[PDB]
């Protein structure tokens, strides 16, 4: 047989927010959570298997979940005009926004 | 849609037959030109955008143009034989048609055609979340990485130059 | 001499031209850039950074991307 | 020719089947296979004789489409295994290409109709080229792949060529097509132990070049493209008939001389491996190459033809020497036999 | 939609092709002390319309001696690569960005010397195979100069996308750095098009080629492909070499600035014409291979050179 | 090979790129890198003729990650059985095909 | 797709008016020199292919392999138009 | 000014390949999250159907290794939406 | 590919059958060698993409370059041909018989 | 005089910025005011597709950190 892991163990929550988001917020994602990303990774790679390191995958996604509920408290209204701006852009670059990447950045080194 | 390598592929084999019936020279030259963009779309279309545009760029108007130069000095009118190109035109379509049929016998033989397999093979599988995967990042290796590959292909060039000059003299 | 004179006069193509060809084929060799391109290039980072396991046996490699060690780009920085 | 072009183009002919041999990814090997099509064309059309064009335009023609259905087997077999070069597991059709193809470019059996013609129109010097440094190539290419080969089909290409060089060569006079006809002969033998002893193949065809070297170079020092014109030898240079003598019967296999080895170990690795029914066979005919290098044997040496007034002249004039190469590889050629074991 | 701004493309880019040639007919007239046609409506405007009319309606004429094919495919394929080769183009935005554009570009210039082959052998008359043969060598020559001196540019791009380009001219013109080359991409891009400096393919004095057996219809299509092409190779030089101001928050200046430039440019090779003879056929081959390529093929290696040690090497993408 | 200049002078100009499972540029593994390794770190001493028996299982796997034809053929006989059973109203495609759609 | 909408449209557009065009309105020139140019032009045409992978191999980590590289094929090609010219070829 | 320009231009290369660098544990515990609900999604389809068929396992490897094995993405979306398949097989060519 | 790897192979033995039977023009079998040479090409190219082998996508490339110059040495002959016969057609070189 | 030819440049104008404004803003459009995203490489198609299953079927439309 193949012995597929079931959905019921393979449906966790996922951040299910637009590319853009994600990018805006990339750089401090990096950041503040990459102590488990690694983790998951190191272990998606050395045992080539997904299906053995799938419980590491949901602890990802859920550290970043927190990881926005955390912007959502916090220069939340910042976020949302950088990444509004960021989304715009064709190839979402990032030089086209940096006014407004410097206010969240250094709300984010106020507050967070 | 899912047919669509199919179909390229399979004008590519007509286009083929014609250049193999030997149609007059430059009407040959003609069906290797279409042929050469079946083809290119063919490449174009497993994911080599480099591979196919060269193609193009080296084969289609680049070869071939010589092709159809020399075949305007050198073979001469075709004359008193253009007749033929009306025969070998019909041959060309009845096989079409003869092939039309024979794949179909040949999907009968299920122990390939695949046939409701079909668009599920284009691509086989893609470095989804990649960046640096384009057909050509490849083509580069011949600079560094292989260099043989153009060590070999350079001298072919350098010597061809002396060696054409010196059959033509 | 003379004829690279009138060379530069007559035929004045071939000249920059092959000087052209030269100058392409010295200032790589003479540059206080000519390293960086190997090193920008390297540095640009296209596929994924797999990390290694902590056999805690080694003090070179940072356990955070932020740490104070590993490799930096303040040279690409400040360039 | 510009010398410059003549180092090009030699040095191609040269990088050419050094390129096939050296090798291990067969594309490699195809471009060395190439690039010999591509050097050797230049010097077939030096005189640019209207016999030459057509020489080069059918030897063209003929390697080209070789040339292309050896890249079409490696073409599958990178499809067929992801790498670039035959395996144990390759398509047995995959294999069966490569030996049409290579001996269409070695011009063995039922390929053998363009050799005799290009050897005919081109001249002495190159042909000795289109003959021996061009065999090296695909033969490389052949003995590497020697285990995953079939035994049936070299066979077949072994026999035929056996046959097809001494029925051919029964009726030419011309020299050129007789030589061109005895290398389609030898070729044969050489790869009917192919799939057996590749080692002797490497021999059955050094043997040939120290054989086959000397001889043209003498039809050459006269530059004498008929039998008519090699049996004057007499009056032209009467030490060379001795040798030319000893070498030709050397070429075909008679008992005292270096060229039985060849006939003799096949026969006997054939015979170990129990094909003694197609070593047989191969054995008989080959003793017809004999008849017509003992026909020739006659015309040169053991009967003097009548000779023309004109050639008095010619004598008078200093002949200008053999190179030393004639010597030493007409010595080594005739009578080795007695150090056949360390060859071997 | 898409179809919406596929016509948006095509028609204006047709429209101008006509205009072109009145311009042409005003520019070179006012150059030579003339009116040029002002009559028909007003200023001339009606005039590209009208001969165009006169022209189809007139009977298109198949030589007794002519293929049937070779001699309607080649009007077809010159409009039809003409026309598609501005799909692909940064305007700031493209219709159908490509990732390799400027190879597409290269590709179906390439394809129009067929037209030019297929139309000489089909006419079967000497004045026309004689035309074409010298004629497909222009502009094979001038091709094989007109890629080298791309694959300069895309070195310092960094990509053979033509949307590249826009980021890459954000501070200055590829003519500052490049100017070299520009002058020998516009000198090119004059012996593609069969302007007038290079206008052997079809010399009027000399074999009055291309269009001999053409007339009506025929004529016509190459006709337009030609002025056509005139303006996207000017746009391309307009594109690659002089960057138009991009803003990403308003992008029509970048289009109006396009405007402007290629507009010049098109001006330029129409000033051109008038003001210079036209060049020997080898004097044409004796400029590109003797004078431009040696330069060109150096200066191709420049350009792998100033990227490396000026530690300048383009960002991919 | 025949002549093996490339080992003698040390030079490897044409072994770098022979396999699948060769260094590919920019470290984008190639497909079946999963098995060539497996079938040639295999028969790596073991001479060709016992390459060919005892290594036959990385090779039956190597030949079908590459060619795939397995899965294509119980691919294809599922297709079958599903136009059969449409065929009778049994199957009636989910609208999990249609489902909500995962990040 | 979207480049196949516009390319029959762009067909359709000229085939259109050729066919109104054509319903409204109701032997041994050779020189060798022009072949030798043919051929000059495809071993310059296989260069430019040679060539044209280079804005990838730009970004090659090697840089010191790659100029290396493309230097001593623009080199070699140069040389080959040089003998063009000291020969008959290239002077028409 | 090209030399500075590229260089400020590489610098920006570097700030964004290192933001996906980032973002994509995410996408991988994503991914073969969603793979393996196809593969299984499929495996339910697979039984409705394979169940009638005379001994035939549901699903068996083709390869007998017990490593996991990507799938074609012919077999994830080969019996599923046919219009799934294409946008996988010509989806990106035709990008958008 | 699976059946897609087939037309193209046909296509090559069709170019096979083509280069093998001559008839008149010489050049119709040059033009034929190249069909080859493009479906060959085609292949390679094929499936290097569909194994994401870029390792080997240089070979799709040298094979064309090898088959120009190839082609390159093949029209010199038909132009030397042409040039001594006044034609292309095969029948004239027969004279090596 | 010479202003005469500026009424046909002017028609070659109009008609060749048509061109660059008009597929600047029916992109702008069918995208839903955002620019259409270039998918160069796959990684953006990914993040392109993946942004079409997040939310309707456009990808357009972008959810934000409020779901
Ligand atoms: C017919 C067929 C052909 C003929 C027969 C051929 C038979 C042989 C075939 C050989 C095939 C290839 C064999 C080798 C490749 C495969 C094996 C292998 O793995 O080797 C990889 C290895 C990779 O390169 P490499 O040798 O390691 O690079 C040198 C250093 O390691 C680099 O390290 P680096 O950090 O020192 O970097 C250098 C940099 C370093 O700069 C700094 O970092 C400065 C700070 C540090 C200073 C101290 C270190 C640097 C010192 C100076 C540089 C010294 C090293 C570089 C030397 C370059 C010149 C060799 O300084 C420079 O930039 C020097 C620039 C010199 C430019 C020379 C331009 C010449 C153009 C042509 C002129 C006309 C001809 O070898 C090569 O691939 C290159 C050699 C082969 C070239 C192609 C084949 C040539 C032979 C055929 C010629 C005819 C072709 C006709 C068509
Ligand atoms: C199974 C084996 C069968 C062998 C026989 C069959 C095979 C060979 C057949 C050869 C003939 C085939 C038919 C060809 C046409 C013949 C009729 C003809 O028209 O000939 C014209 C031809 C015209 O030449 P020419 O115008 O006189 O030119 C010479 C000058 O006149 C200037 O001449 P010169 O008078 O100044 O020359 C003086 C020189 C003449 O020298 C030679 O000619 C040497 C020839 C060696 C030939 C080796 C053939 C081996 C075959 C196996 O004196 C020496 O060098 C004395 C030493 C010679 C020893 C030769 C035998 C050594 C065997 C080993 C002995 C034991 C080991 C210790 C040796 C210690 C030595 C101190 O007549 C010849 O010269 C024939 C030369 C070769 C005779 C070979 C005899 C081999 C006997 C065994
Ligand atoms: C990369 C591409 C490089 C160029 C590739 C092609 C080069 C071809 C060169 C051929 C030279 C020989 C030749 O045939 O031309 C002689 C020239 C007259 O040429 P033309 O009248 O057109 O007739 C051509 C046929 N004879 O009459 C001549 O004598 C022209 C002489 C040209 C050389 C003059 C000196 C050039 C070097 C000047 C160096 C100045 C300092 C440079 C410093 C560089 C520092 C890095
Ligand atoms: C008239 C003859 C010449 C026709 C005009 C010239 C067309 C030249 C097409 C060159 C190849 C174009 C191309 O490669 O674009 C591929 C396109 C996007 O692919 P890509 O760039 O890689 O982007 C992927 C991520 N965005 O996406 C694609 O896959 C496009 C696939 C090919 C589209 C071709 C459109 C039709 C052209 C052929 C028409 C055939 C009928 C005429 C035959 C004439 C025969 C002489
Ligand atoms: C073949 C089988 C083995 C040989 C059998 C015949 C042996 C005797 C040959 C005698 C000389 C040739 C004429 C008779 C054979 C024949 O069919 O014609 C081959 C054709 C001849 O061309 P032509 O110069 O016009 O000769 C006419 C002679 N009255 O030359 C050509 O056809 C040139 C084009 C060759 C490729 C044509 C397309 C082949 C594929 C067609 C579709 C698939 C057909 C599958 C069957």
């Amino acid at each position: 047989i193949v012995e597929l892991p079931t959905l019921e163990e393979l449906k966790v929550e996922e951040v299910k927010v637009s590319s853009a988001v994600l990018k805006a917020a990339a750089h401090h994602y990096g950041a503040q959570c990459d102590k488990t990303n690694k983790e998951f990774m190191l272990c998606r790679w050395e045992e080539k298997d997904p299906r053995r390191c799938l419980k590491e995958g949901k602890l990802v996604n859920g550290c970043a979940l927190n990881f926005f509920r955390q912007i959502k408290s916090h220069c939340a209204e910042p976020f949302t005009e950088y990444w509004t701006c960021l989304d715009y852009s064709n190839m979402q670059l990032f030089r086209h926004c940096r006014q407004q990447q410097a206010k969240f950045d250094q709300c984010v080194l106020d507050k967070l | 849609m899912n047919n669509y390598i199919f179909v390229l592929s399979s004008l590519f084999l007509v286009g083929c037959l014609g250049l193999a019936l030997k149609p007059s020279p430059i009407y040959g030259g003609l069906g290797l030109i279409v042929s050469g963009f079946v083809g290119c779309l063919m490449v174009l279309g497993f994911g080599g955008s480099f591979l196919g545009l060269m193609v193009f760029l080296i084969y289609l108007g680049g070869m071939l143009v010589v092709f159809g130069y020399t075949t305007a000095m050198a073979t001469e009118e075709y004359p008193e034989t253009w007749g033929s190109n009306w025969l070998i035109l019909g041959f060309l379509v009845l096989g079409v048609i003869m092939e039309v049929f024979l794949i179909c016998v040949l999907n009968y033989y299920d122990e390939v055609i695949n046939l409701d397999g079909l668009g599920d093979w284009l691509m086989y599988e893609v470095d989804d979340v990649g960046v640096m995967l384009e057909g050509g990042i490849g083509v580069a290796a011949m600079y560094s990485c292989a260099t043989w590959m153009m060590v070999v292909a350079g001298w072919s060039l350098f010597a061809g130059i002396f060696i054409i000059i010196e059959i033509t003299r | 001499s003379a004829f690279l004179k009138n060379a530069w006069a007559k035929e004045p193509v071939l000249v920059v031209s092959f000087s052209v060809w030269g100058l392409a084929i010295i200032m790589p060799m003479i540059s206080p850039y000519t390293k960086y391109a190997s090193m920008i290039n390297k540095a640009t980072p296209y596929n994924y950074p797999v990390p290694v396991r902590d056999d805690g046996n080694m003090p070179d490699v940072p356990s955070h991307p932020q740490d104070p060690l590993g490799p930096s780009l303040d040279w690409l920085k400040n360039l | 020719m510009n010398p410059i072009t003549l180092a090009i183009i030699y040095f191609t002919i040269f990088l050419g089947p050094v390129i096939t041999m050296s090798s291990t990814n067969l594309m490699l090997m195809w471009v060395g296979l190439e690039f010999s099509l591509l050097a050797i064309i230049p010097m077939l059309i030096n005189k640019k004789n209207p016999r030459s064009t057509e020489a080069a335009t059918k030897y063209f023609v003929t390697q080209a489409t070789a040339s292309m259905i050896i890249l079409l087997a490696i073409v599958l077999n990178y499809k067929q295994l992801g790498t670039w070069m035959f395996q144990q597991q390759t398509n047995g059709l995959i294999l069966n290409m490569t030996l049409m193809a290579l001996s269409m470019k070695l011009g063995l059996a039922p390929f053998h109709f363009w050799l005799p013609e290009v050897t005919q129109g081109i001249p002495l010097h190159m042909g000795l080229i289109l003959l021996t440094w061009q065999k090296i190539a695909p033969l490389s290419i052949l003995i590497q792949i020697y285990p995953l080969l079939n035994s049936t089909i070299i066979l077949m290409l072994a026999i035929t060529s056996i046959f097809m060089g001494a029925w051919g060569g029964l009726n030419q006079t011309q020299m050129r097509k007789i030589m061109a006809y005895s290398s389609i002969a030898h070729m044969g033998w050489m790869l009917a132990i192919l799939p057996y002893n590749p080692s002797l193949t490497l021999l059955n065809l050094m043997i040939y070049i120290i054989l086959t070297a000397p001889m043209f170079m003498a039809l050459m020092l006269n530059n004498s493209m008929t039998i008519n014109s090699i049996s004057l030898l007499w009056n032209k240079t009467p030490a060379m008939l001795t040798m030319i003598s000893l070498m030709l019967l050397s070429l075909g296999g008679l008992p005292p001389l270096t060229g039985f080895l060849p006939k003799w170990i096949i026969i006997t690795e054939l015979m170990k491996n129990n094909c003694l029914i197609m070593a047989t066979l191969m054995a008989m005919m080959a003793l017809l190459n004999l008849f017509f290098y003992t026909r020739l044997i006659y015309s040169t040496s053991l009967t003097m033809f009548p000779t023309n007034n004109n050639s008095k002249m010619m004598t008078h004039q200093t002949k200008t020497k053999p190179n030393l190469m004639f010597s030493t590889l007409a010595i080594m050629s005739t009578m080795t036999l007695p150090l056949a074991p360390q060859l071997i | 939609m898409f179809f919406i701004n596929i016509l948006t493309l095509l028609v204006p880019i047709l429209i101008a092709m006509a205009f072109l040639t009145l311009v042409e007919r005003k520019i070179l007239g006012y150059m030579q002390l003339r009116k040029g046609p002002n009559i028909v409506g007003p200023y001339g405007i009606l005039q590209p319309f009208a001969d165009a009319m006169k022209l189809f309606m007139k009977e298109p004429m198949r030589p007794l001696t002519t293929s049937m094919s070779l001699f309607i495919i080649a009007p077809t394929l010159s409009l039809t690569l003409a026309l598609s080769l501005w799909v692909p183009l940064p305007m700031p935005h493209p219709l159908i960005n490509l990732n390799l554009g400027i190879l597409f570009i290269l590709a179906t210039s390439s394809l129009s010397v067929y037209s030019i082959l297929w139309s000489g052998w089909a006419s079967n008359s000497k004045y026309s195979l004689f035309g074409a043969l010298r004629a497909v060598a222009q502009t094979i020559s001038y091709e094989v100069t007109m890629a080298i001196i791309l694959l300069s540019v895309l070195l310092m791009n960094g990509s053979y996308s033509l949307q590249t380009l826009i980021t890459t001219q954000e501070h200055m013109w590829l003519l500052l750095p490049a100017w070299p080359m520009a002058m020998m991409w516009f000198i090119s891009t004059l012996a593609e098009t069969n302007r007038a400096p290079f206008d052997l393919t079809e010399g009027e004095s000399e074999l009055v080629g291309f269009n001999v057996e053409y007339a009506a219809g025929p004529f016509a299509l190459f006709f337009m492909a030609e002025y056509t092409n005139i303006i996207l190779m000017n746009a391309l030089t307009t594109i690659i070499f002089l960057g138009p101001l991009y803003y990403i928050n308003l992008p029509e200046l970048y289009s109006t600035n396009f405007m402007m430039e290629a507009l010049l440019l098109s001006s330029t090779f129409l000033w051109i014409r008038a003001s210079y003879p036209r060049f020997r056929y080898d004097q044409l081959m004796h400029l590109l291979w003797k004078n431009f390529l040696p330069l060109t093929l150096a200066l191709c290696m420049w350009h792998i050179s100033l990227p490396i040690f000026t530690a300048g090497v383009p960002p991919y993408m | 090979p025949f002549l093996d200049i490339q080992k003698k002078l040390g030079i490897s100009l044409d072994r770098h790129f022979m396999f699948l499972s060769a260094e590919q540029p920019y470290k984008n593994a190639a497909r079946c890198h999963a098995f060539e390794k497996e079938w040639i770190e295999c028969a790596h001493g073991i001479g060709g003729t016992r390459a060919k028996k005892e290594c036959k299982i990385e090779f039956d796997d190597f030949e079908e990650c590459l060619l795939r034809y397995k899965t294509m053929r119980r691919m294809h006989d599922i297709k079958k059985q599903r136009e059969k059973l449409m065929k009778e109203g049994k199957y009636t495609p989910p609208p999990h095909h249609s489902g909500r759609e995962e990040p | 797709m979207n480049l196949y909408t516009v390319i029959f449209i762009n067909i359709l557009l000229s085939l259109t008016l050729i066919l109104v065009a054509f319903w409204l309105p109701q032997r041994l020139p050779f020189s060798m020199k022009f072949f030798l140019v043919a051929i000059t032009f495809l071993l310059f045409d296989l260069e430019i292919a040679l060539l044209l992978p280079l804005p990838w191999a730009i970004q090659t980590i090697k840089t010191s392999t790659m100029m290396i590289m493309a230097f001593i094929l623009v080199t070699i090609l140069s040389l080959g138009l040089a003998y063009e010219w000291t020969q008959k070829g290239l002077e028409w | 000014r090209m030399m500075r320009w590229n260089q400020e231009r590489r610098r920006l290369l570097i700030e964004d390949l290192e933001a996906r660098i980032a973002l994509m544990p995410l996408f991988q515990a994503e991914k073969d999250r969603r793979t393996l609900q196809i593969l299984r999604e499929n495996l339910e389809e697979e039984a409705i159907i394979m169940k009638d068929v005379p001994n035939w396992k549901v699903g068996e490897s083709v390869f007998h290794t017990t490593r996991w094995v990507p799938p074609l993405i012919g077999e994830m979306y080969g019996l599923r939406t046919k219009e799934e398949m294409s946008n996988a097989n010509f989806g990106f060519t035709w990008y958008t | 590919m699976p059946s897609t790897f087939f037309n193209l192979t046909m296509a090559f033995s069709l170019s096979l059958l083509g280069t093998l039977m001559f008839r008149s023009h010489l050049m119709s079998t040059l033009l034929c060698l190249e069909g080859m040479v493009l479906s060959l090409f085609i292949m390679t190219s094929v499936t290097s993409l569909n194994s994401n082998s870029m390792s080997s996508m240089p070979i799709p490339i040298t094979i064309l370059v090898f088959a120009a110059c190839e082609a390159a040495v093949g029209l010199a002959l038909l132009v030397k041909v042409s040039n001594t016969y006044g034609t292309d057609y095969v029948q004239n070189l027969n004279l090596l018989q | 005089m010479w202003f005469e030819i500026l009424p046909g440049l002017a028609i070659m104008g109009v008609c060749l910025v048509i061109p660059g404004v008009s597929t600047a803003y029916i992109h702008k459009f069918t995208n839903g005011g955002k620019e259409k995203r270039v998918a160069r490489v796959q990684y953006q198609w990914y993040l392109m597709e993946r942004d079409r299953r997040i939310s309707g079927v456009n990808r357009y439309y972008v959810s934000k950190g409020l779901e």
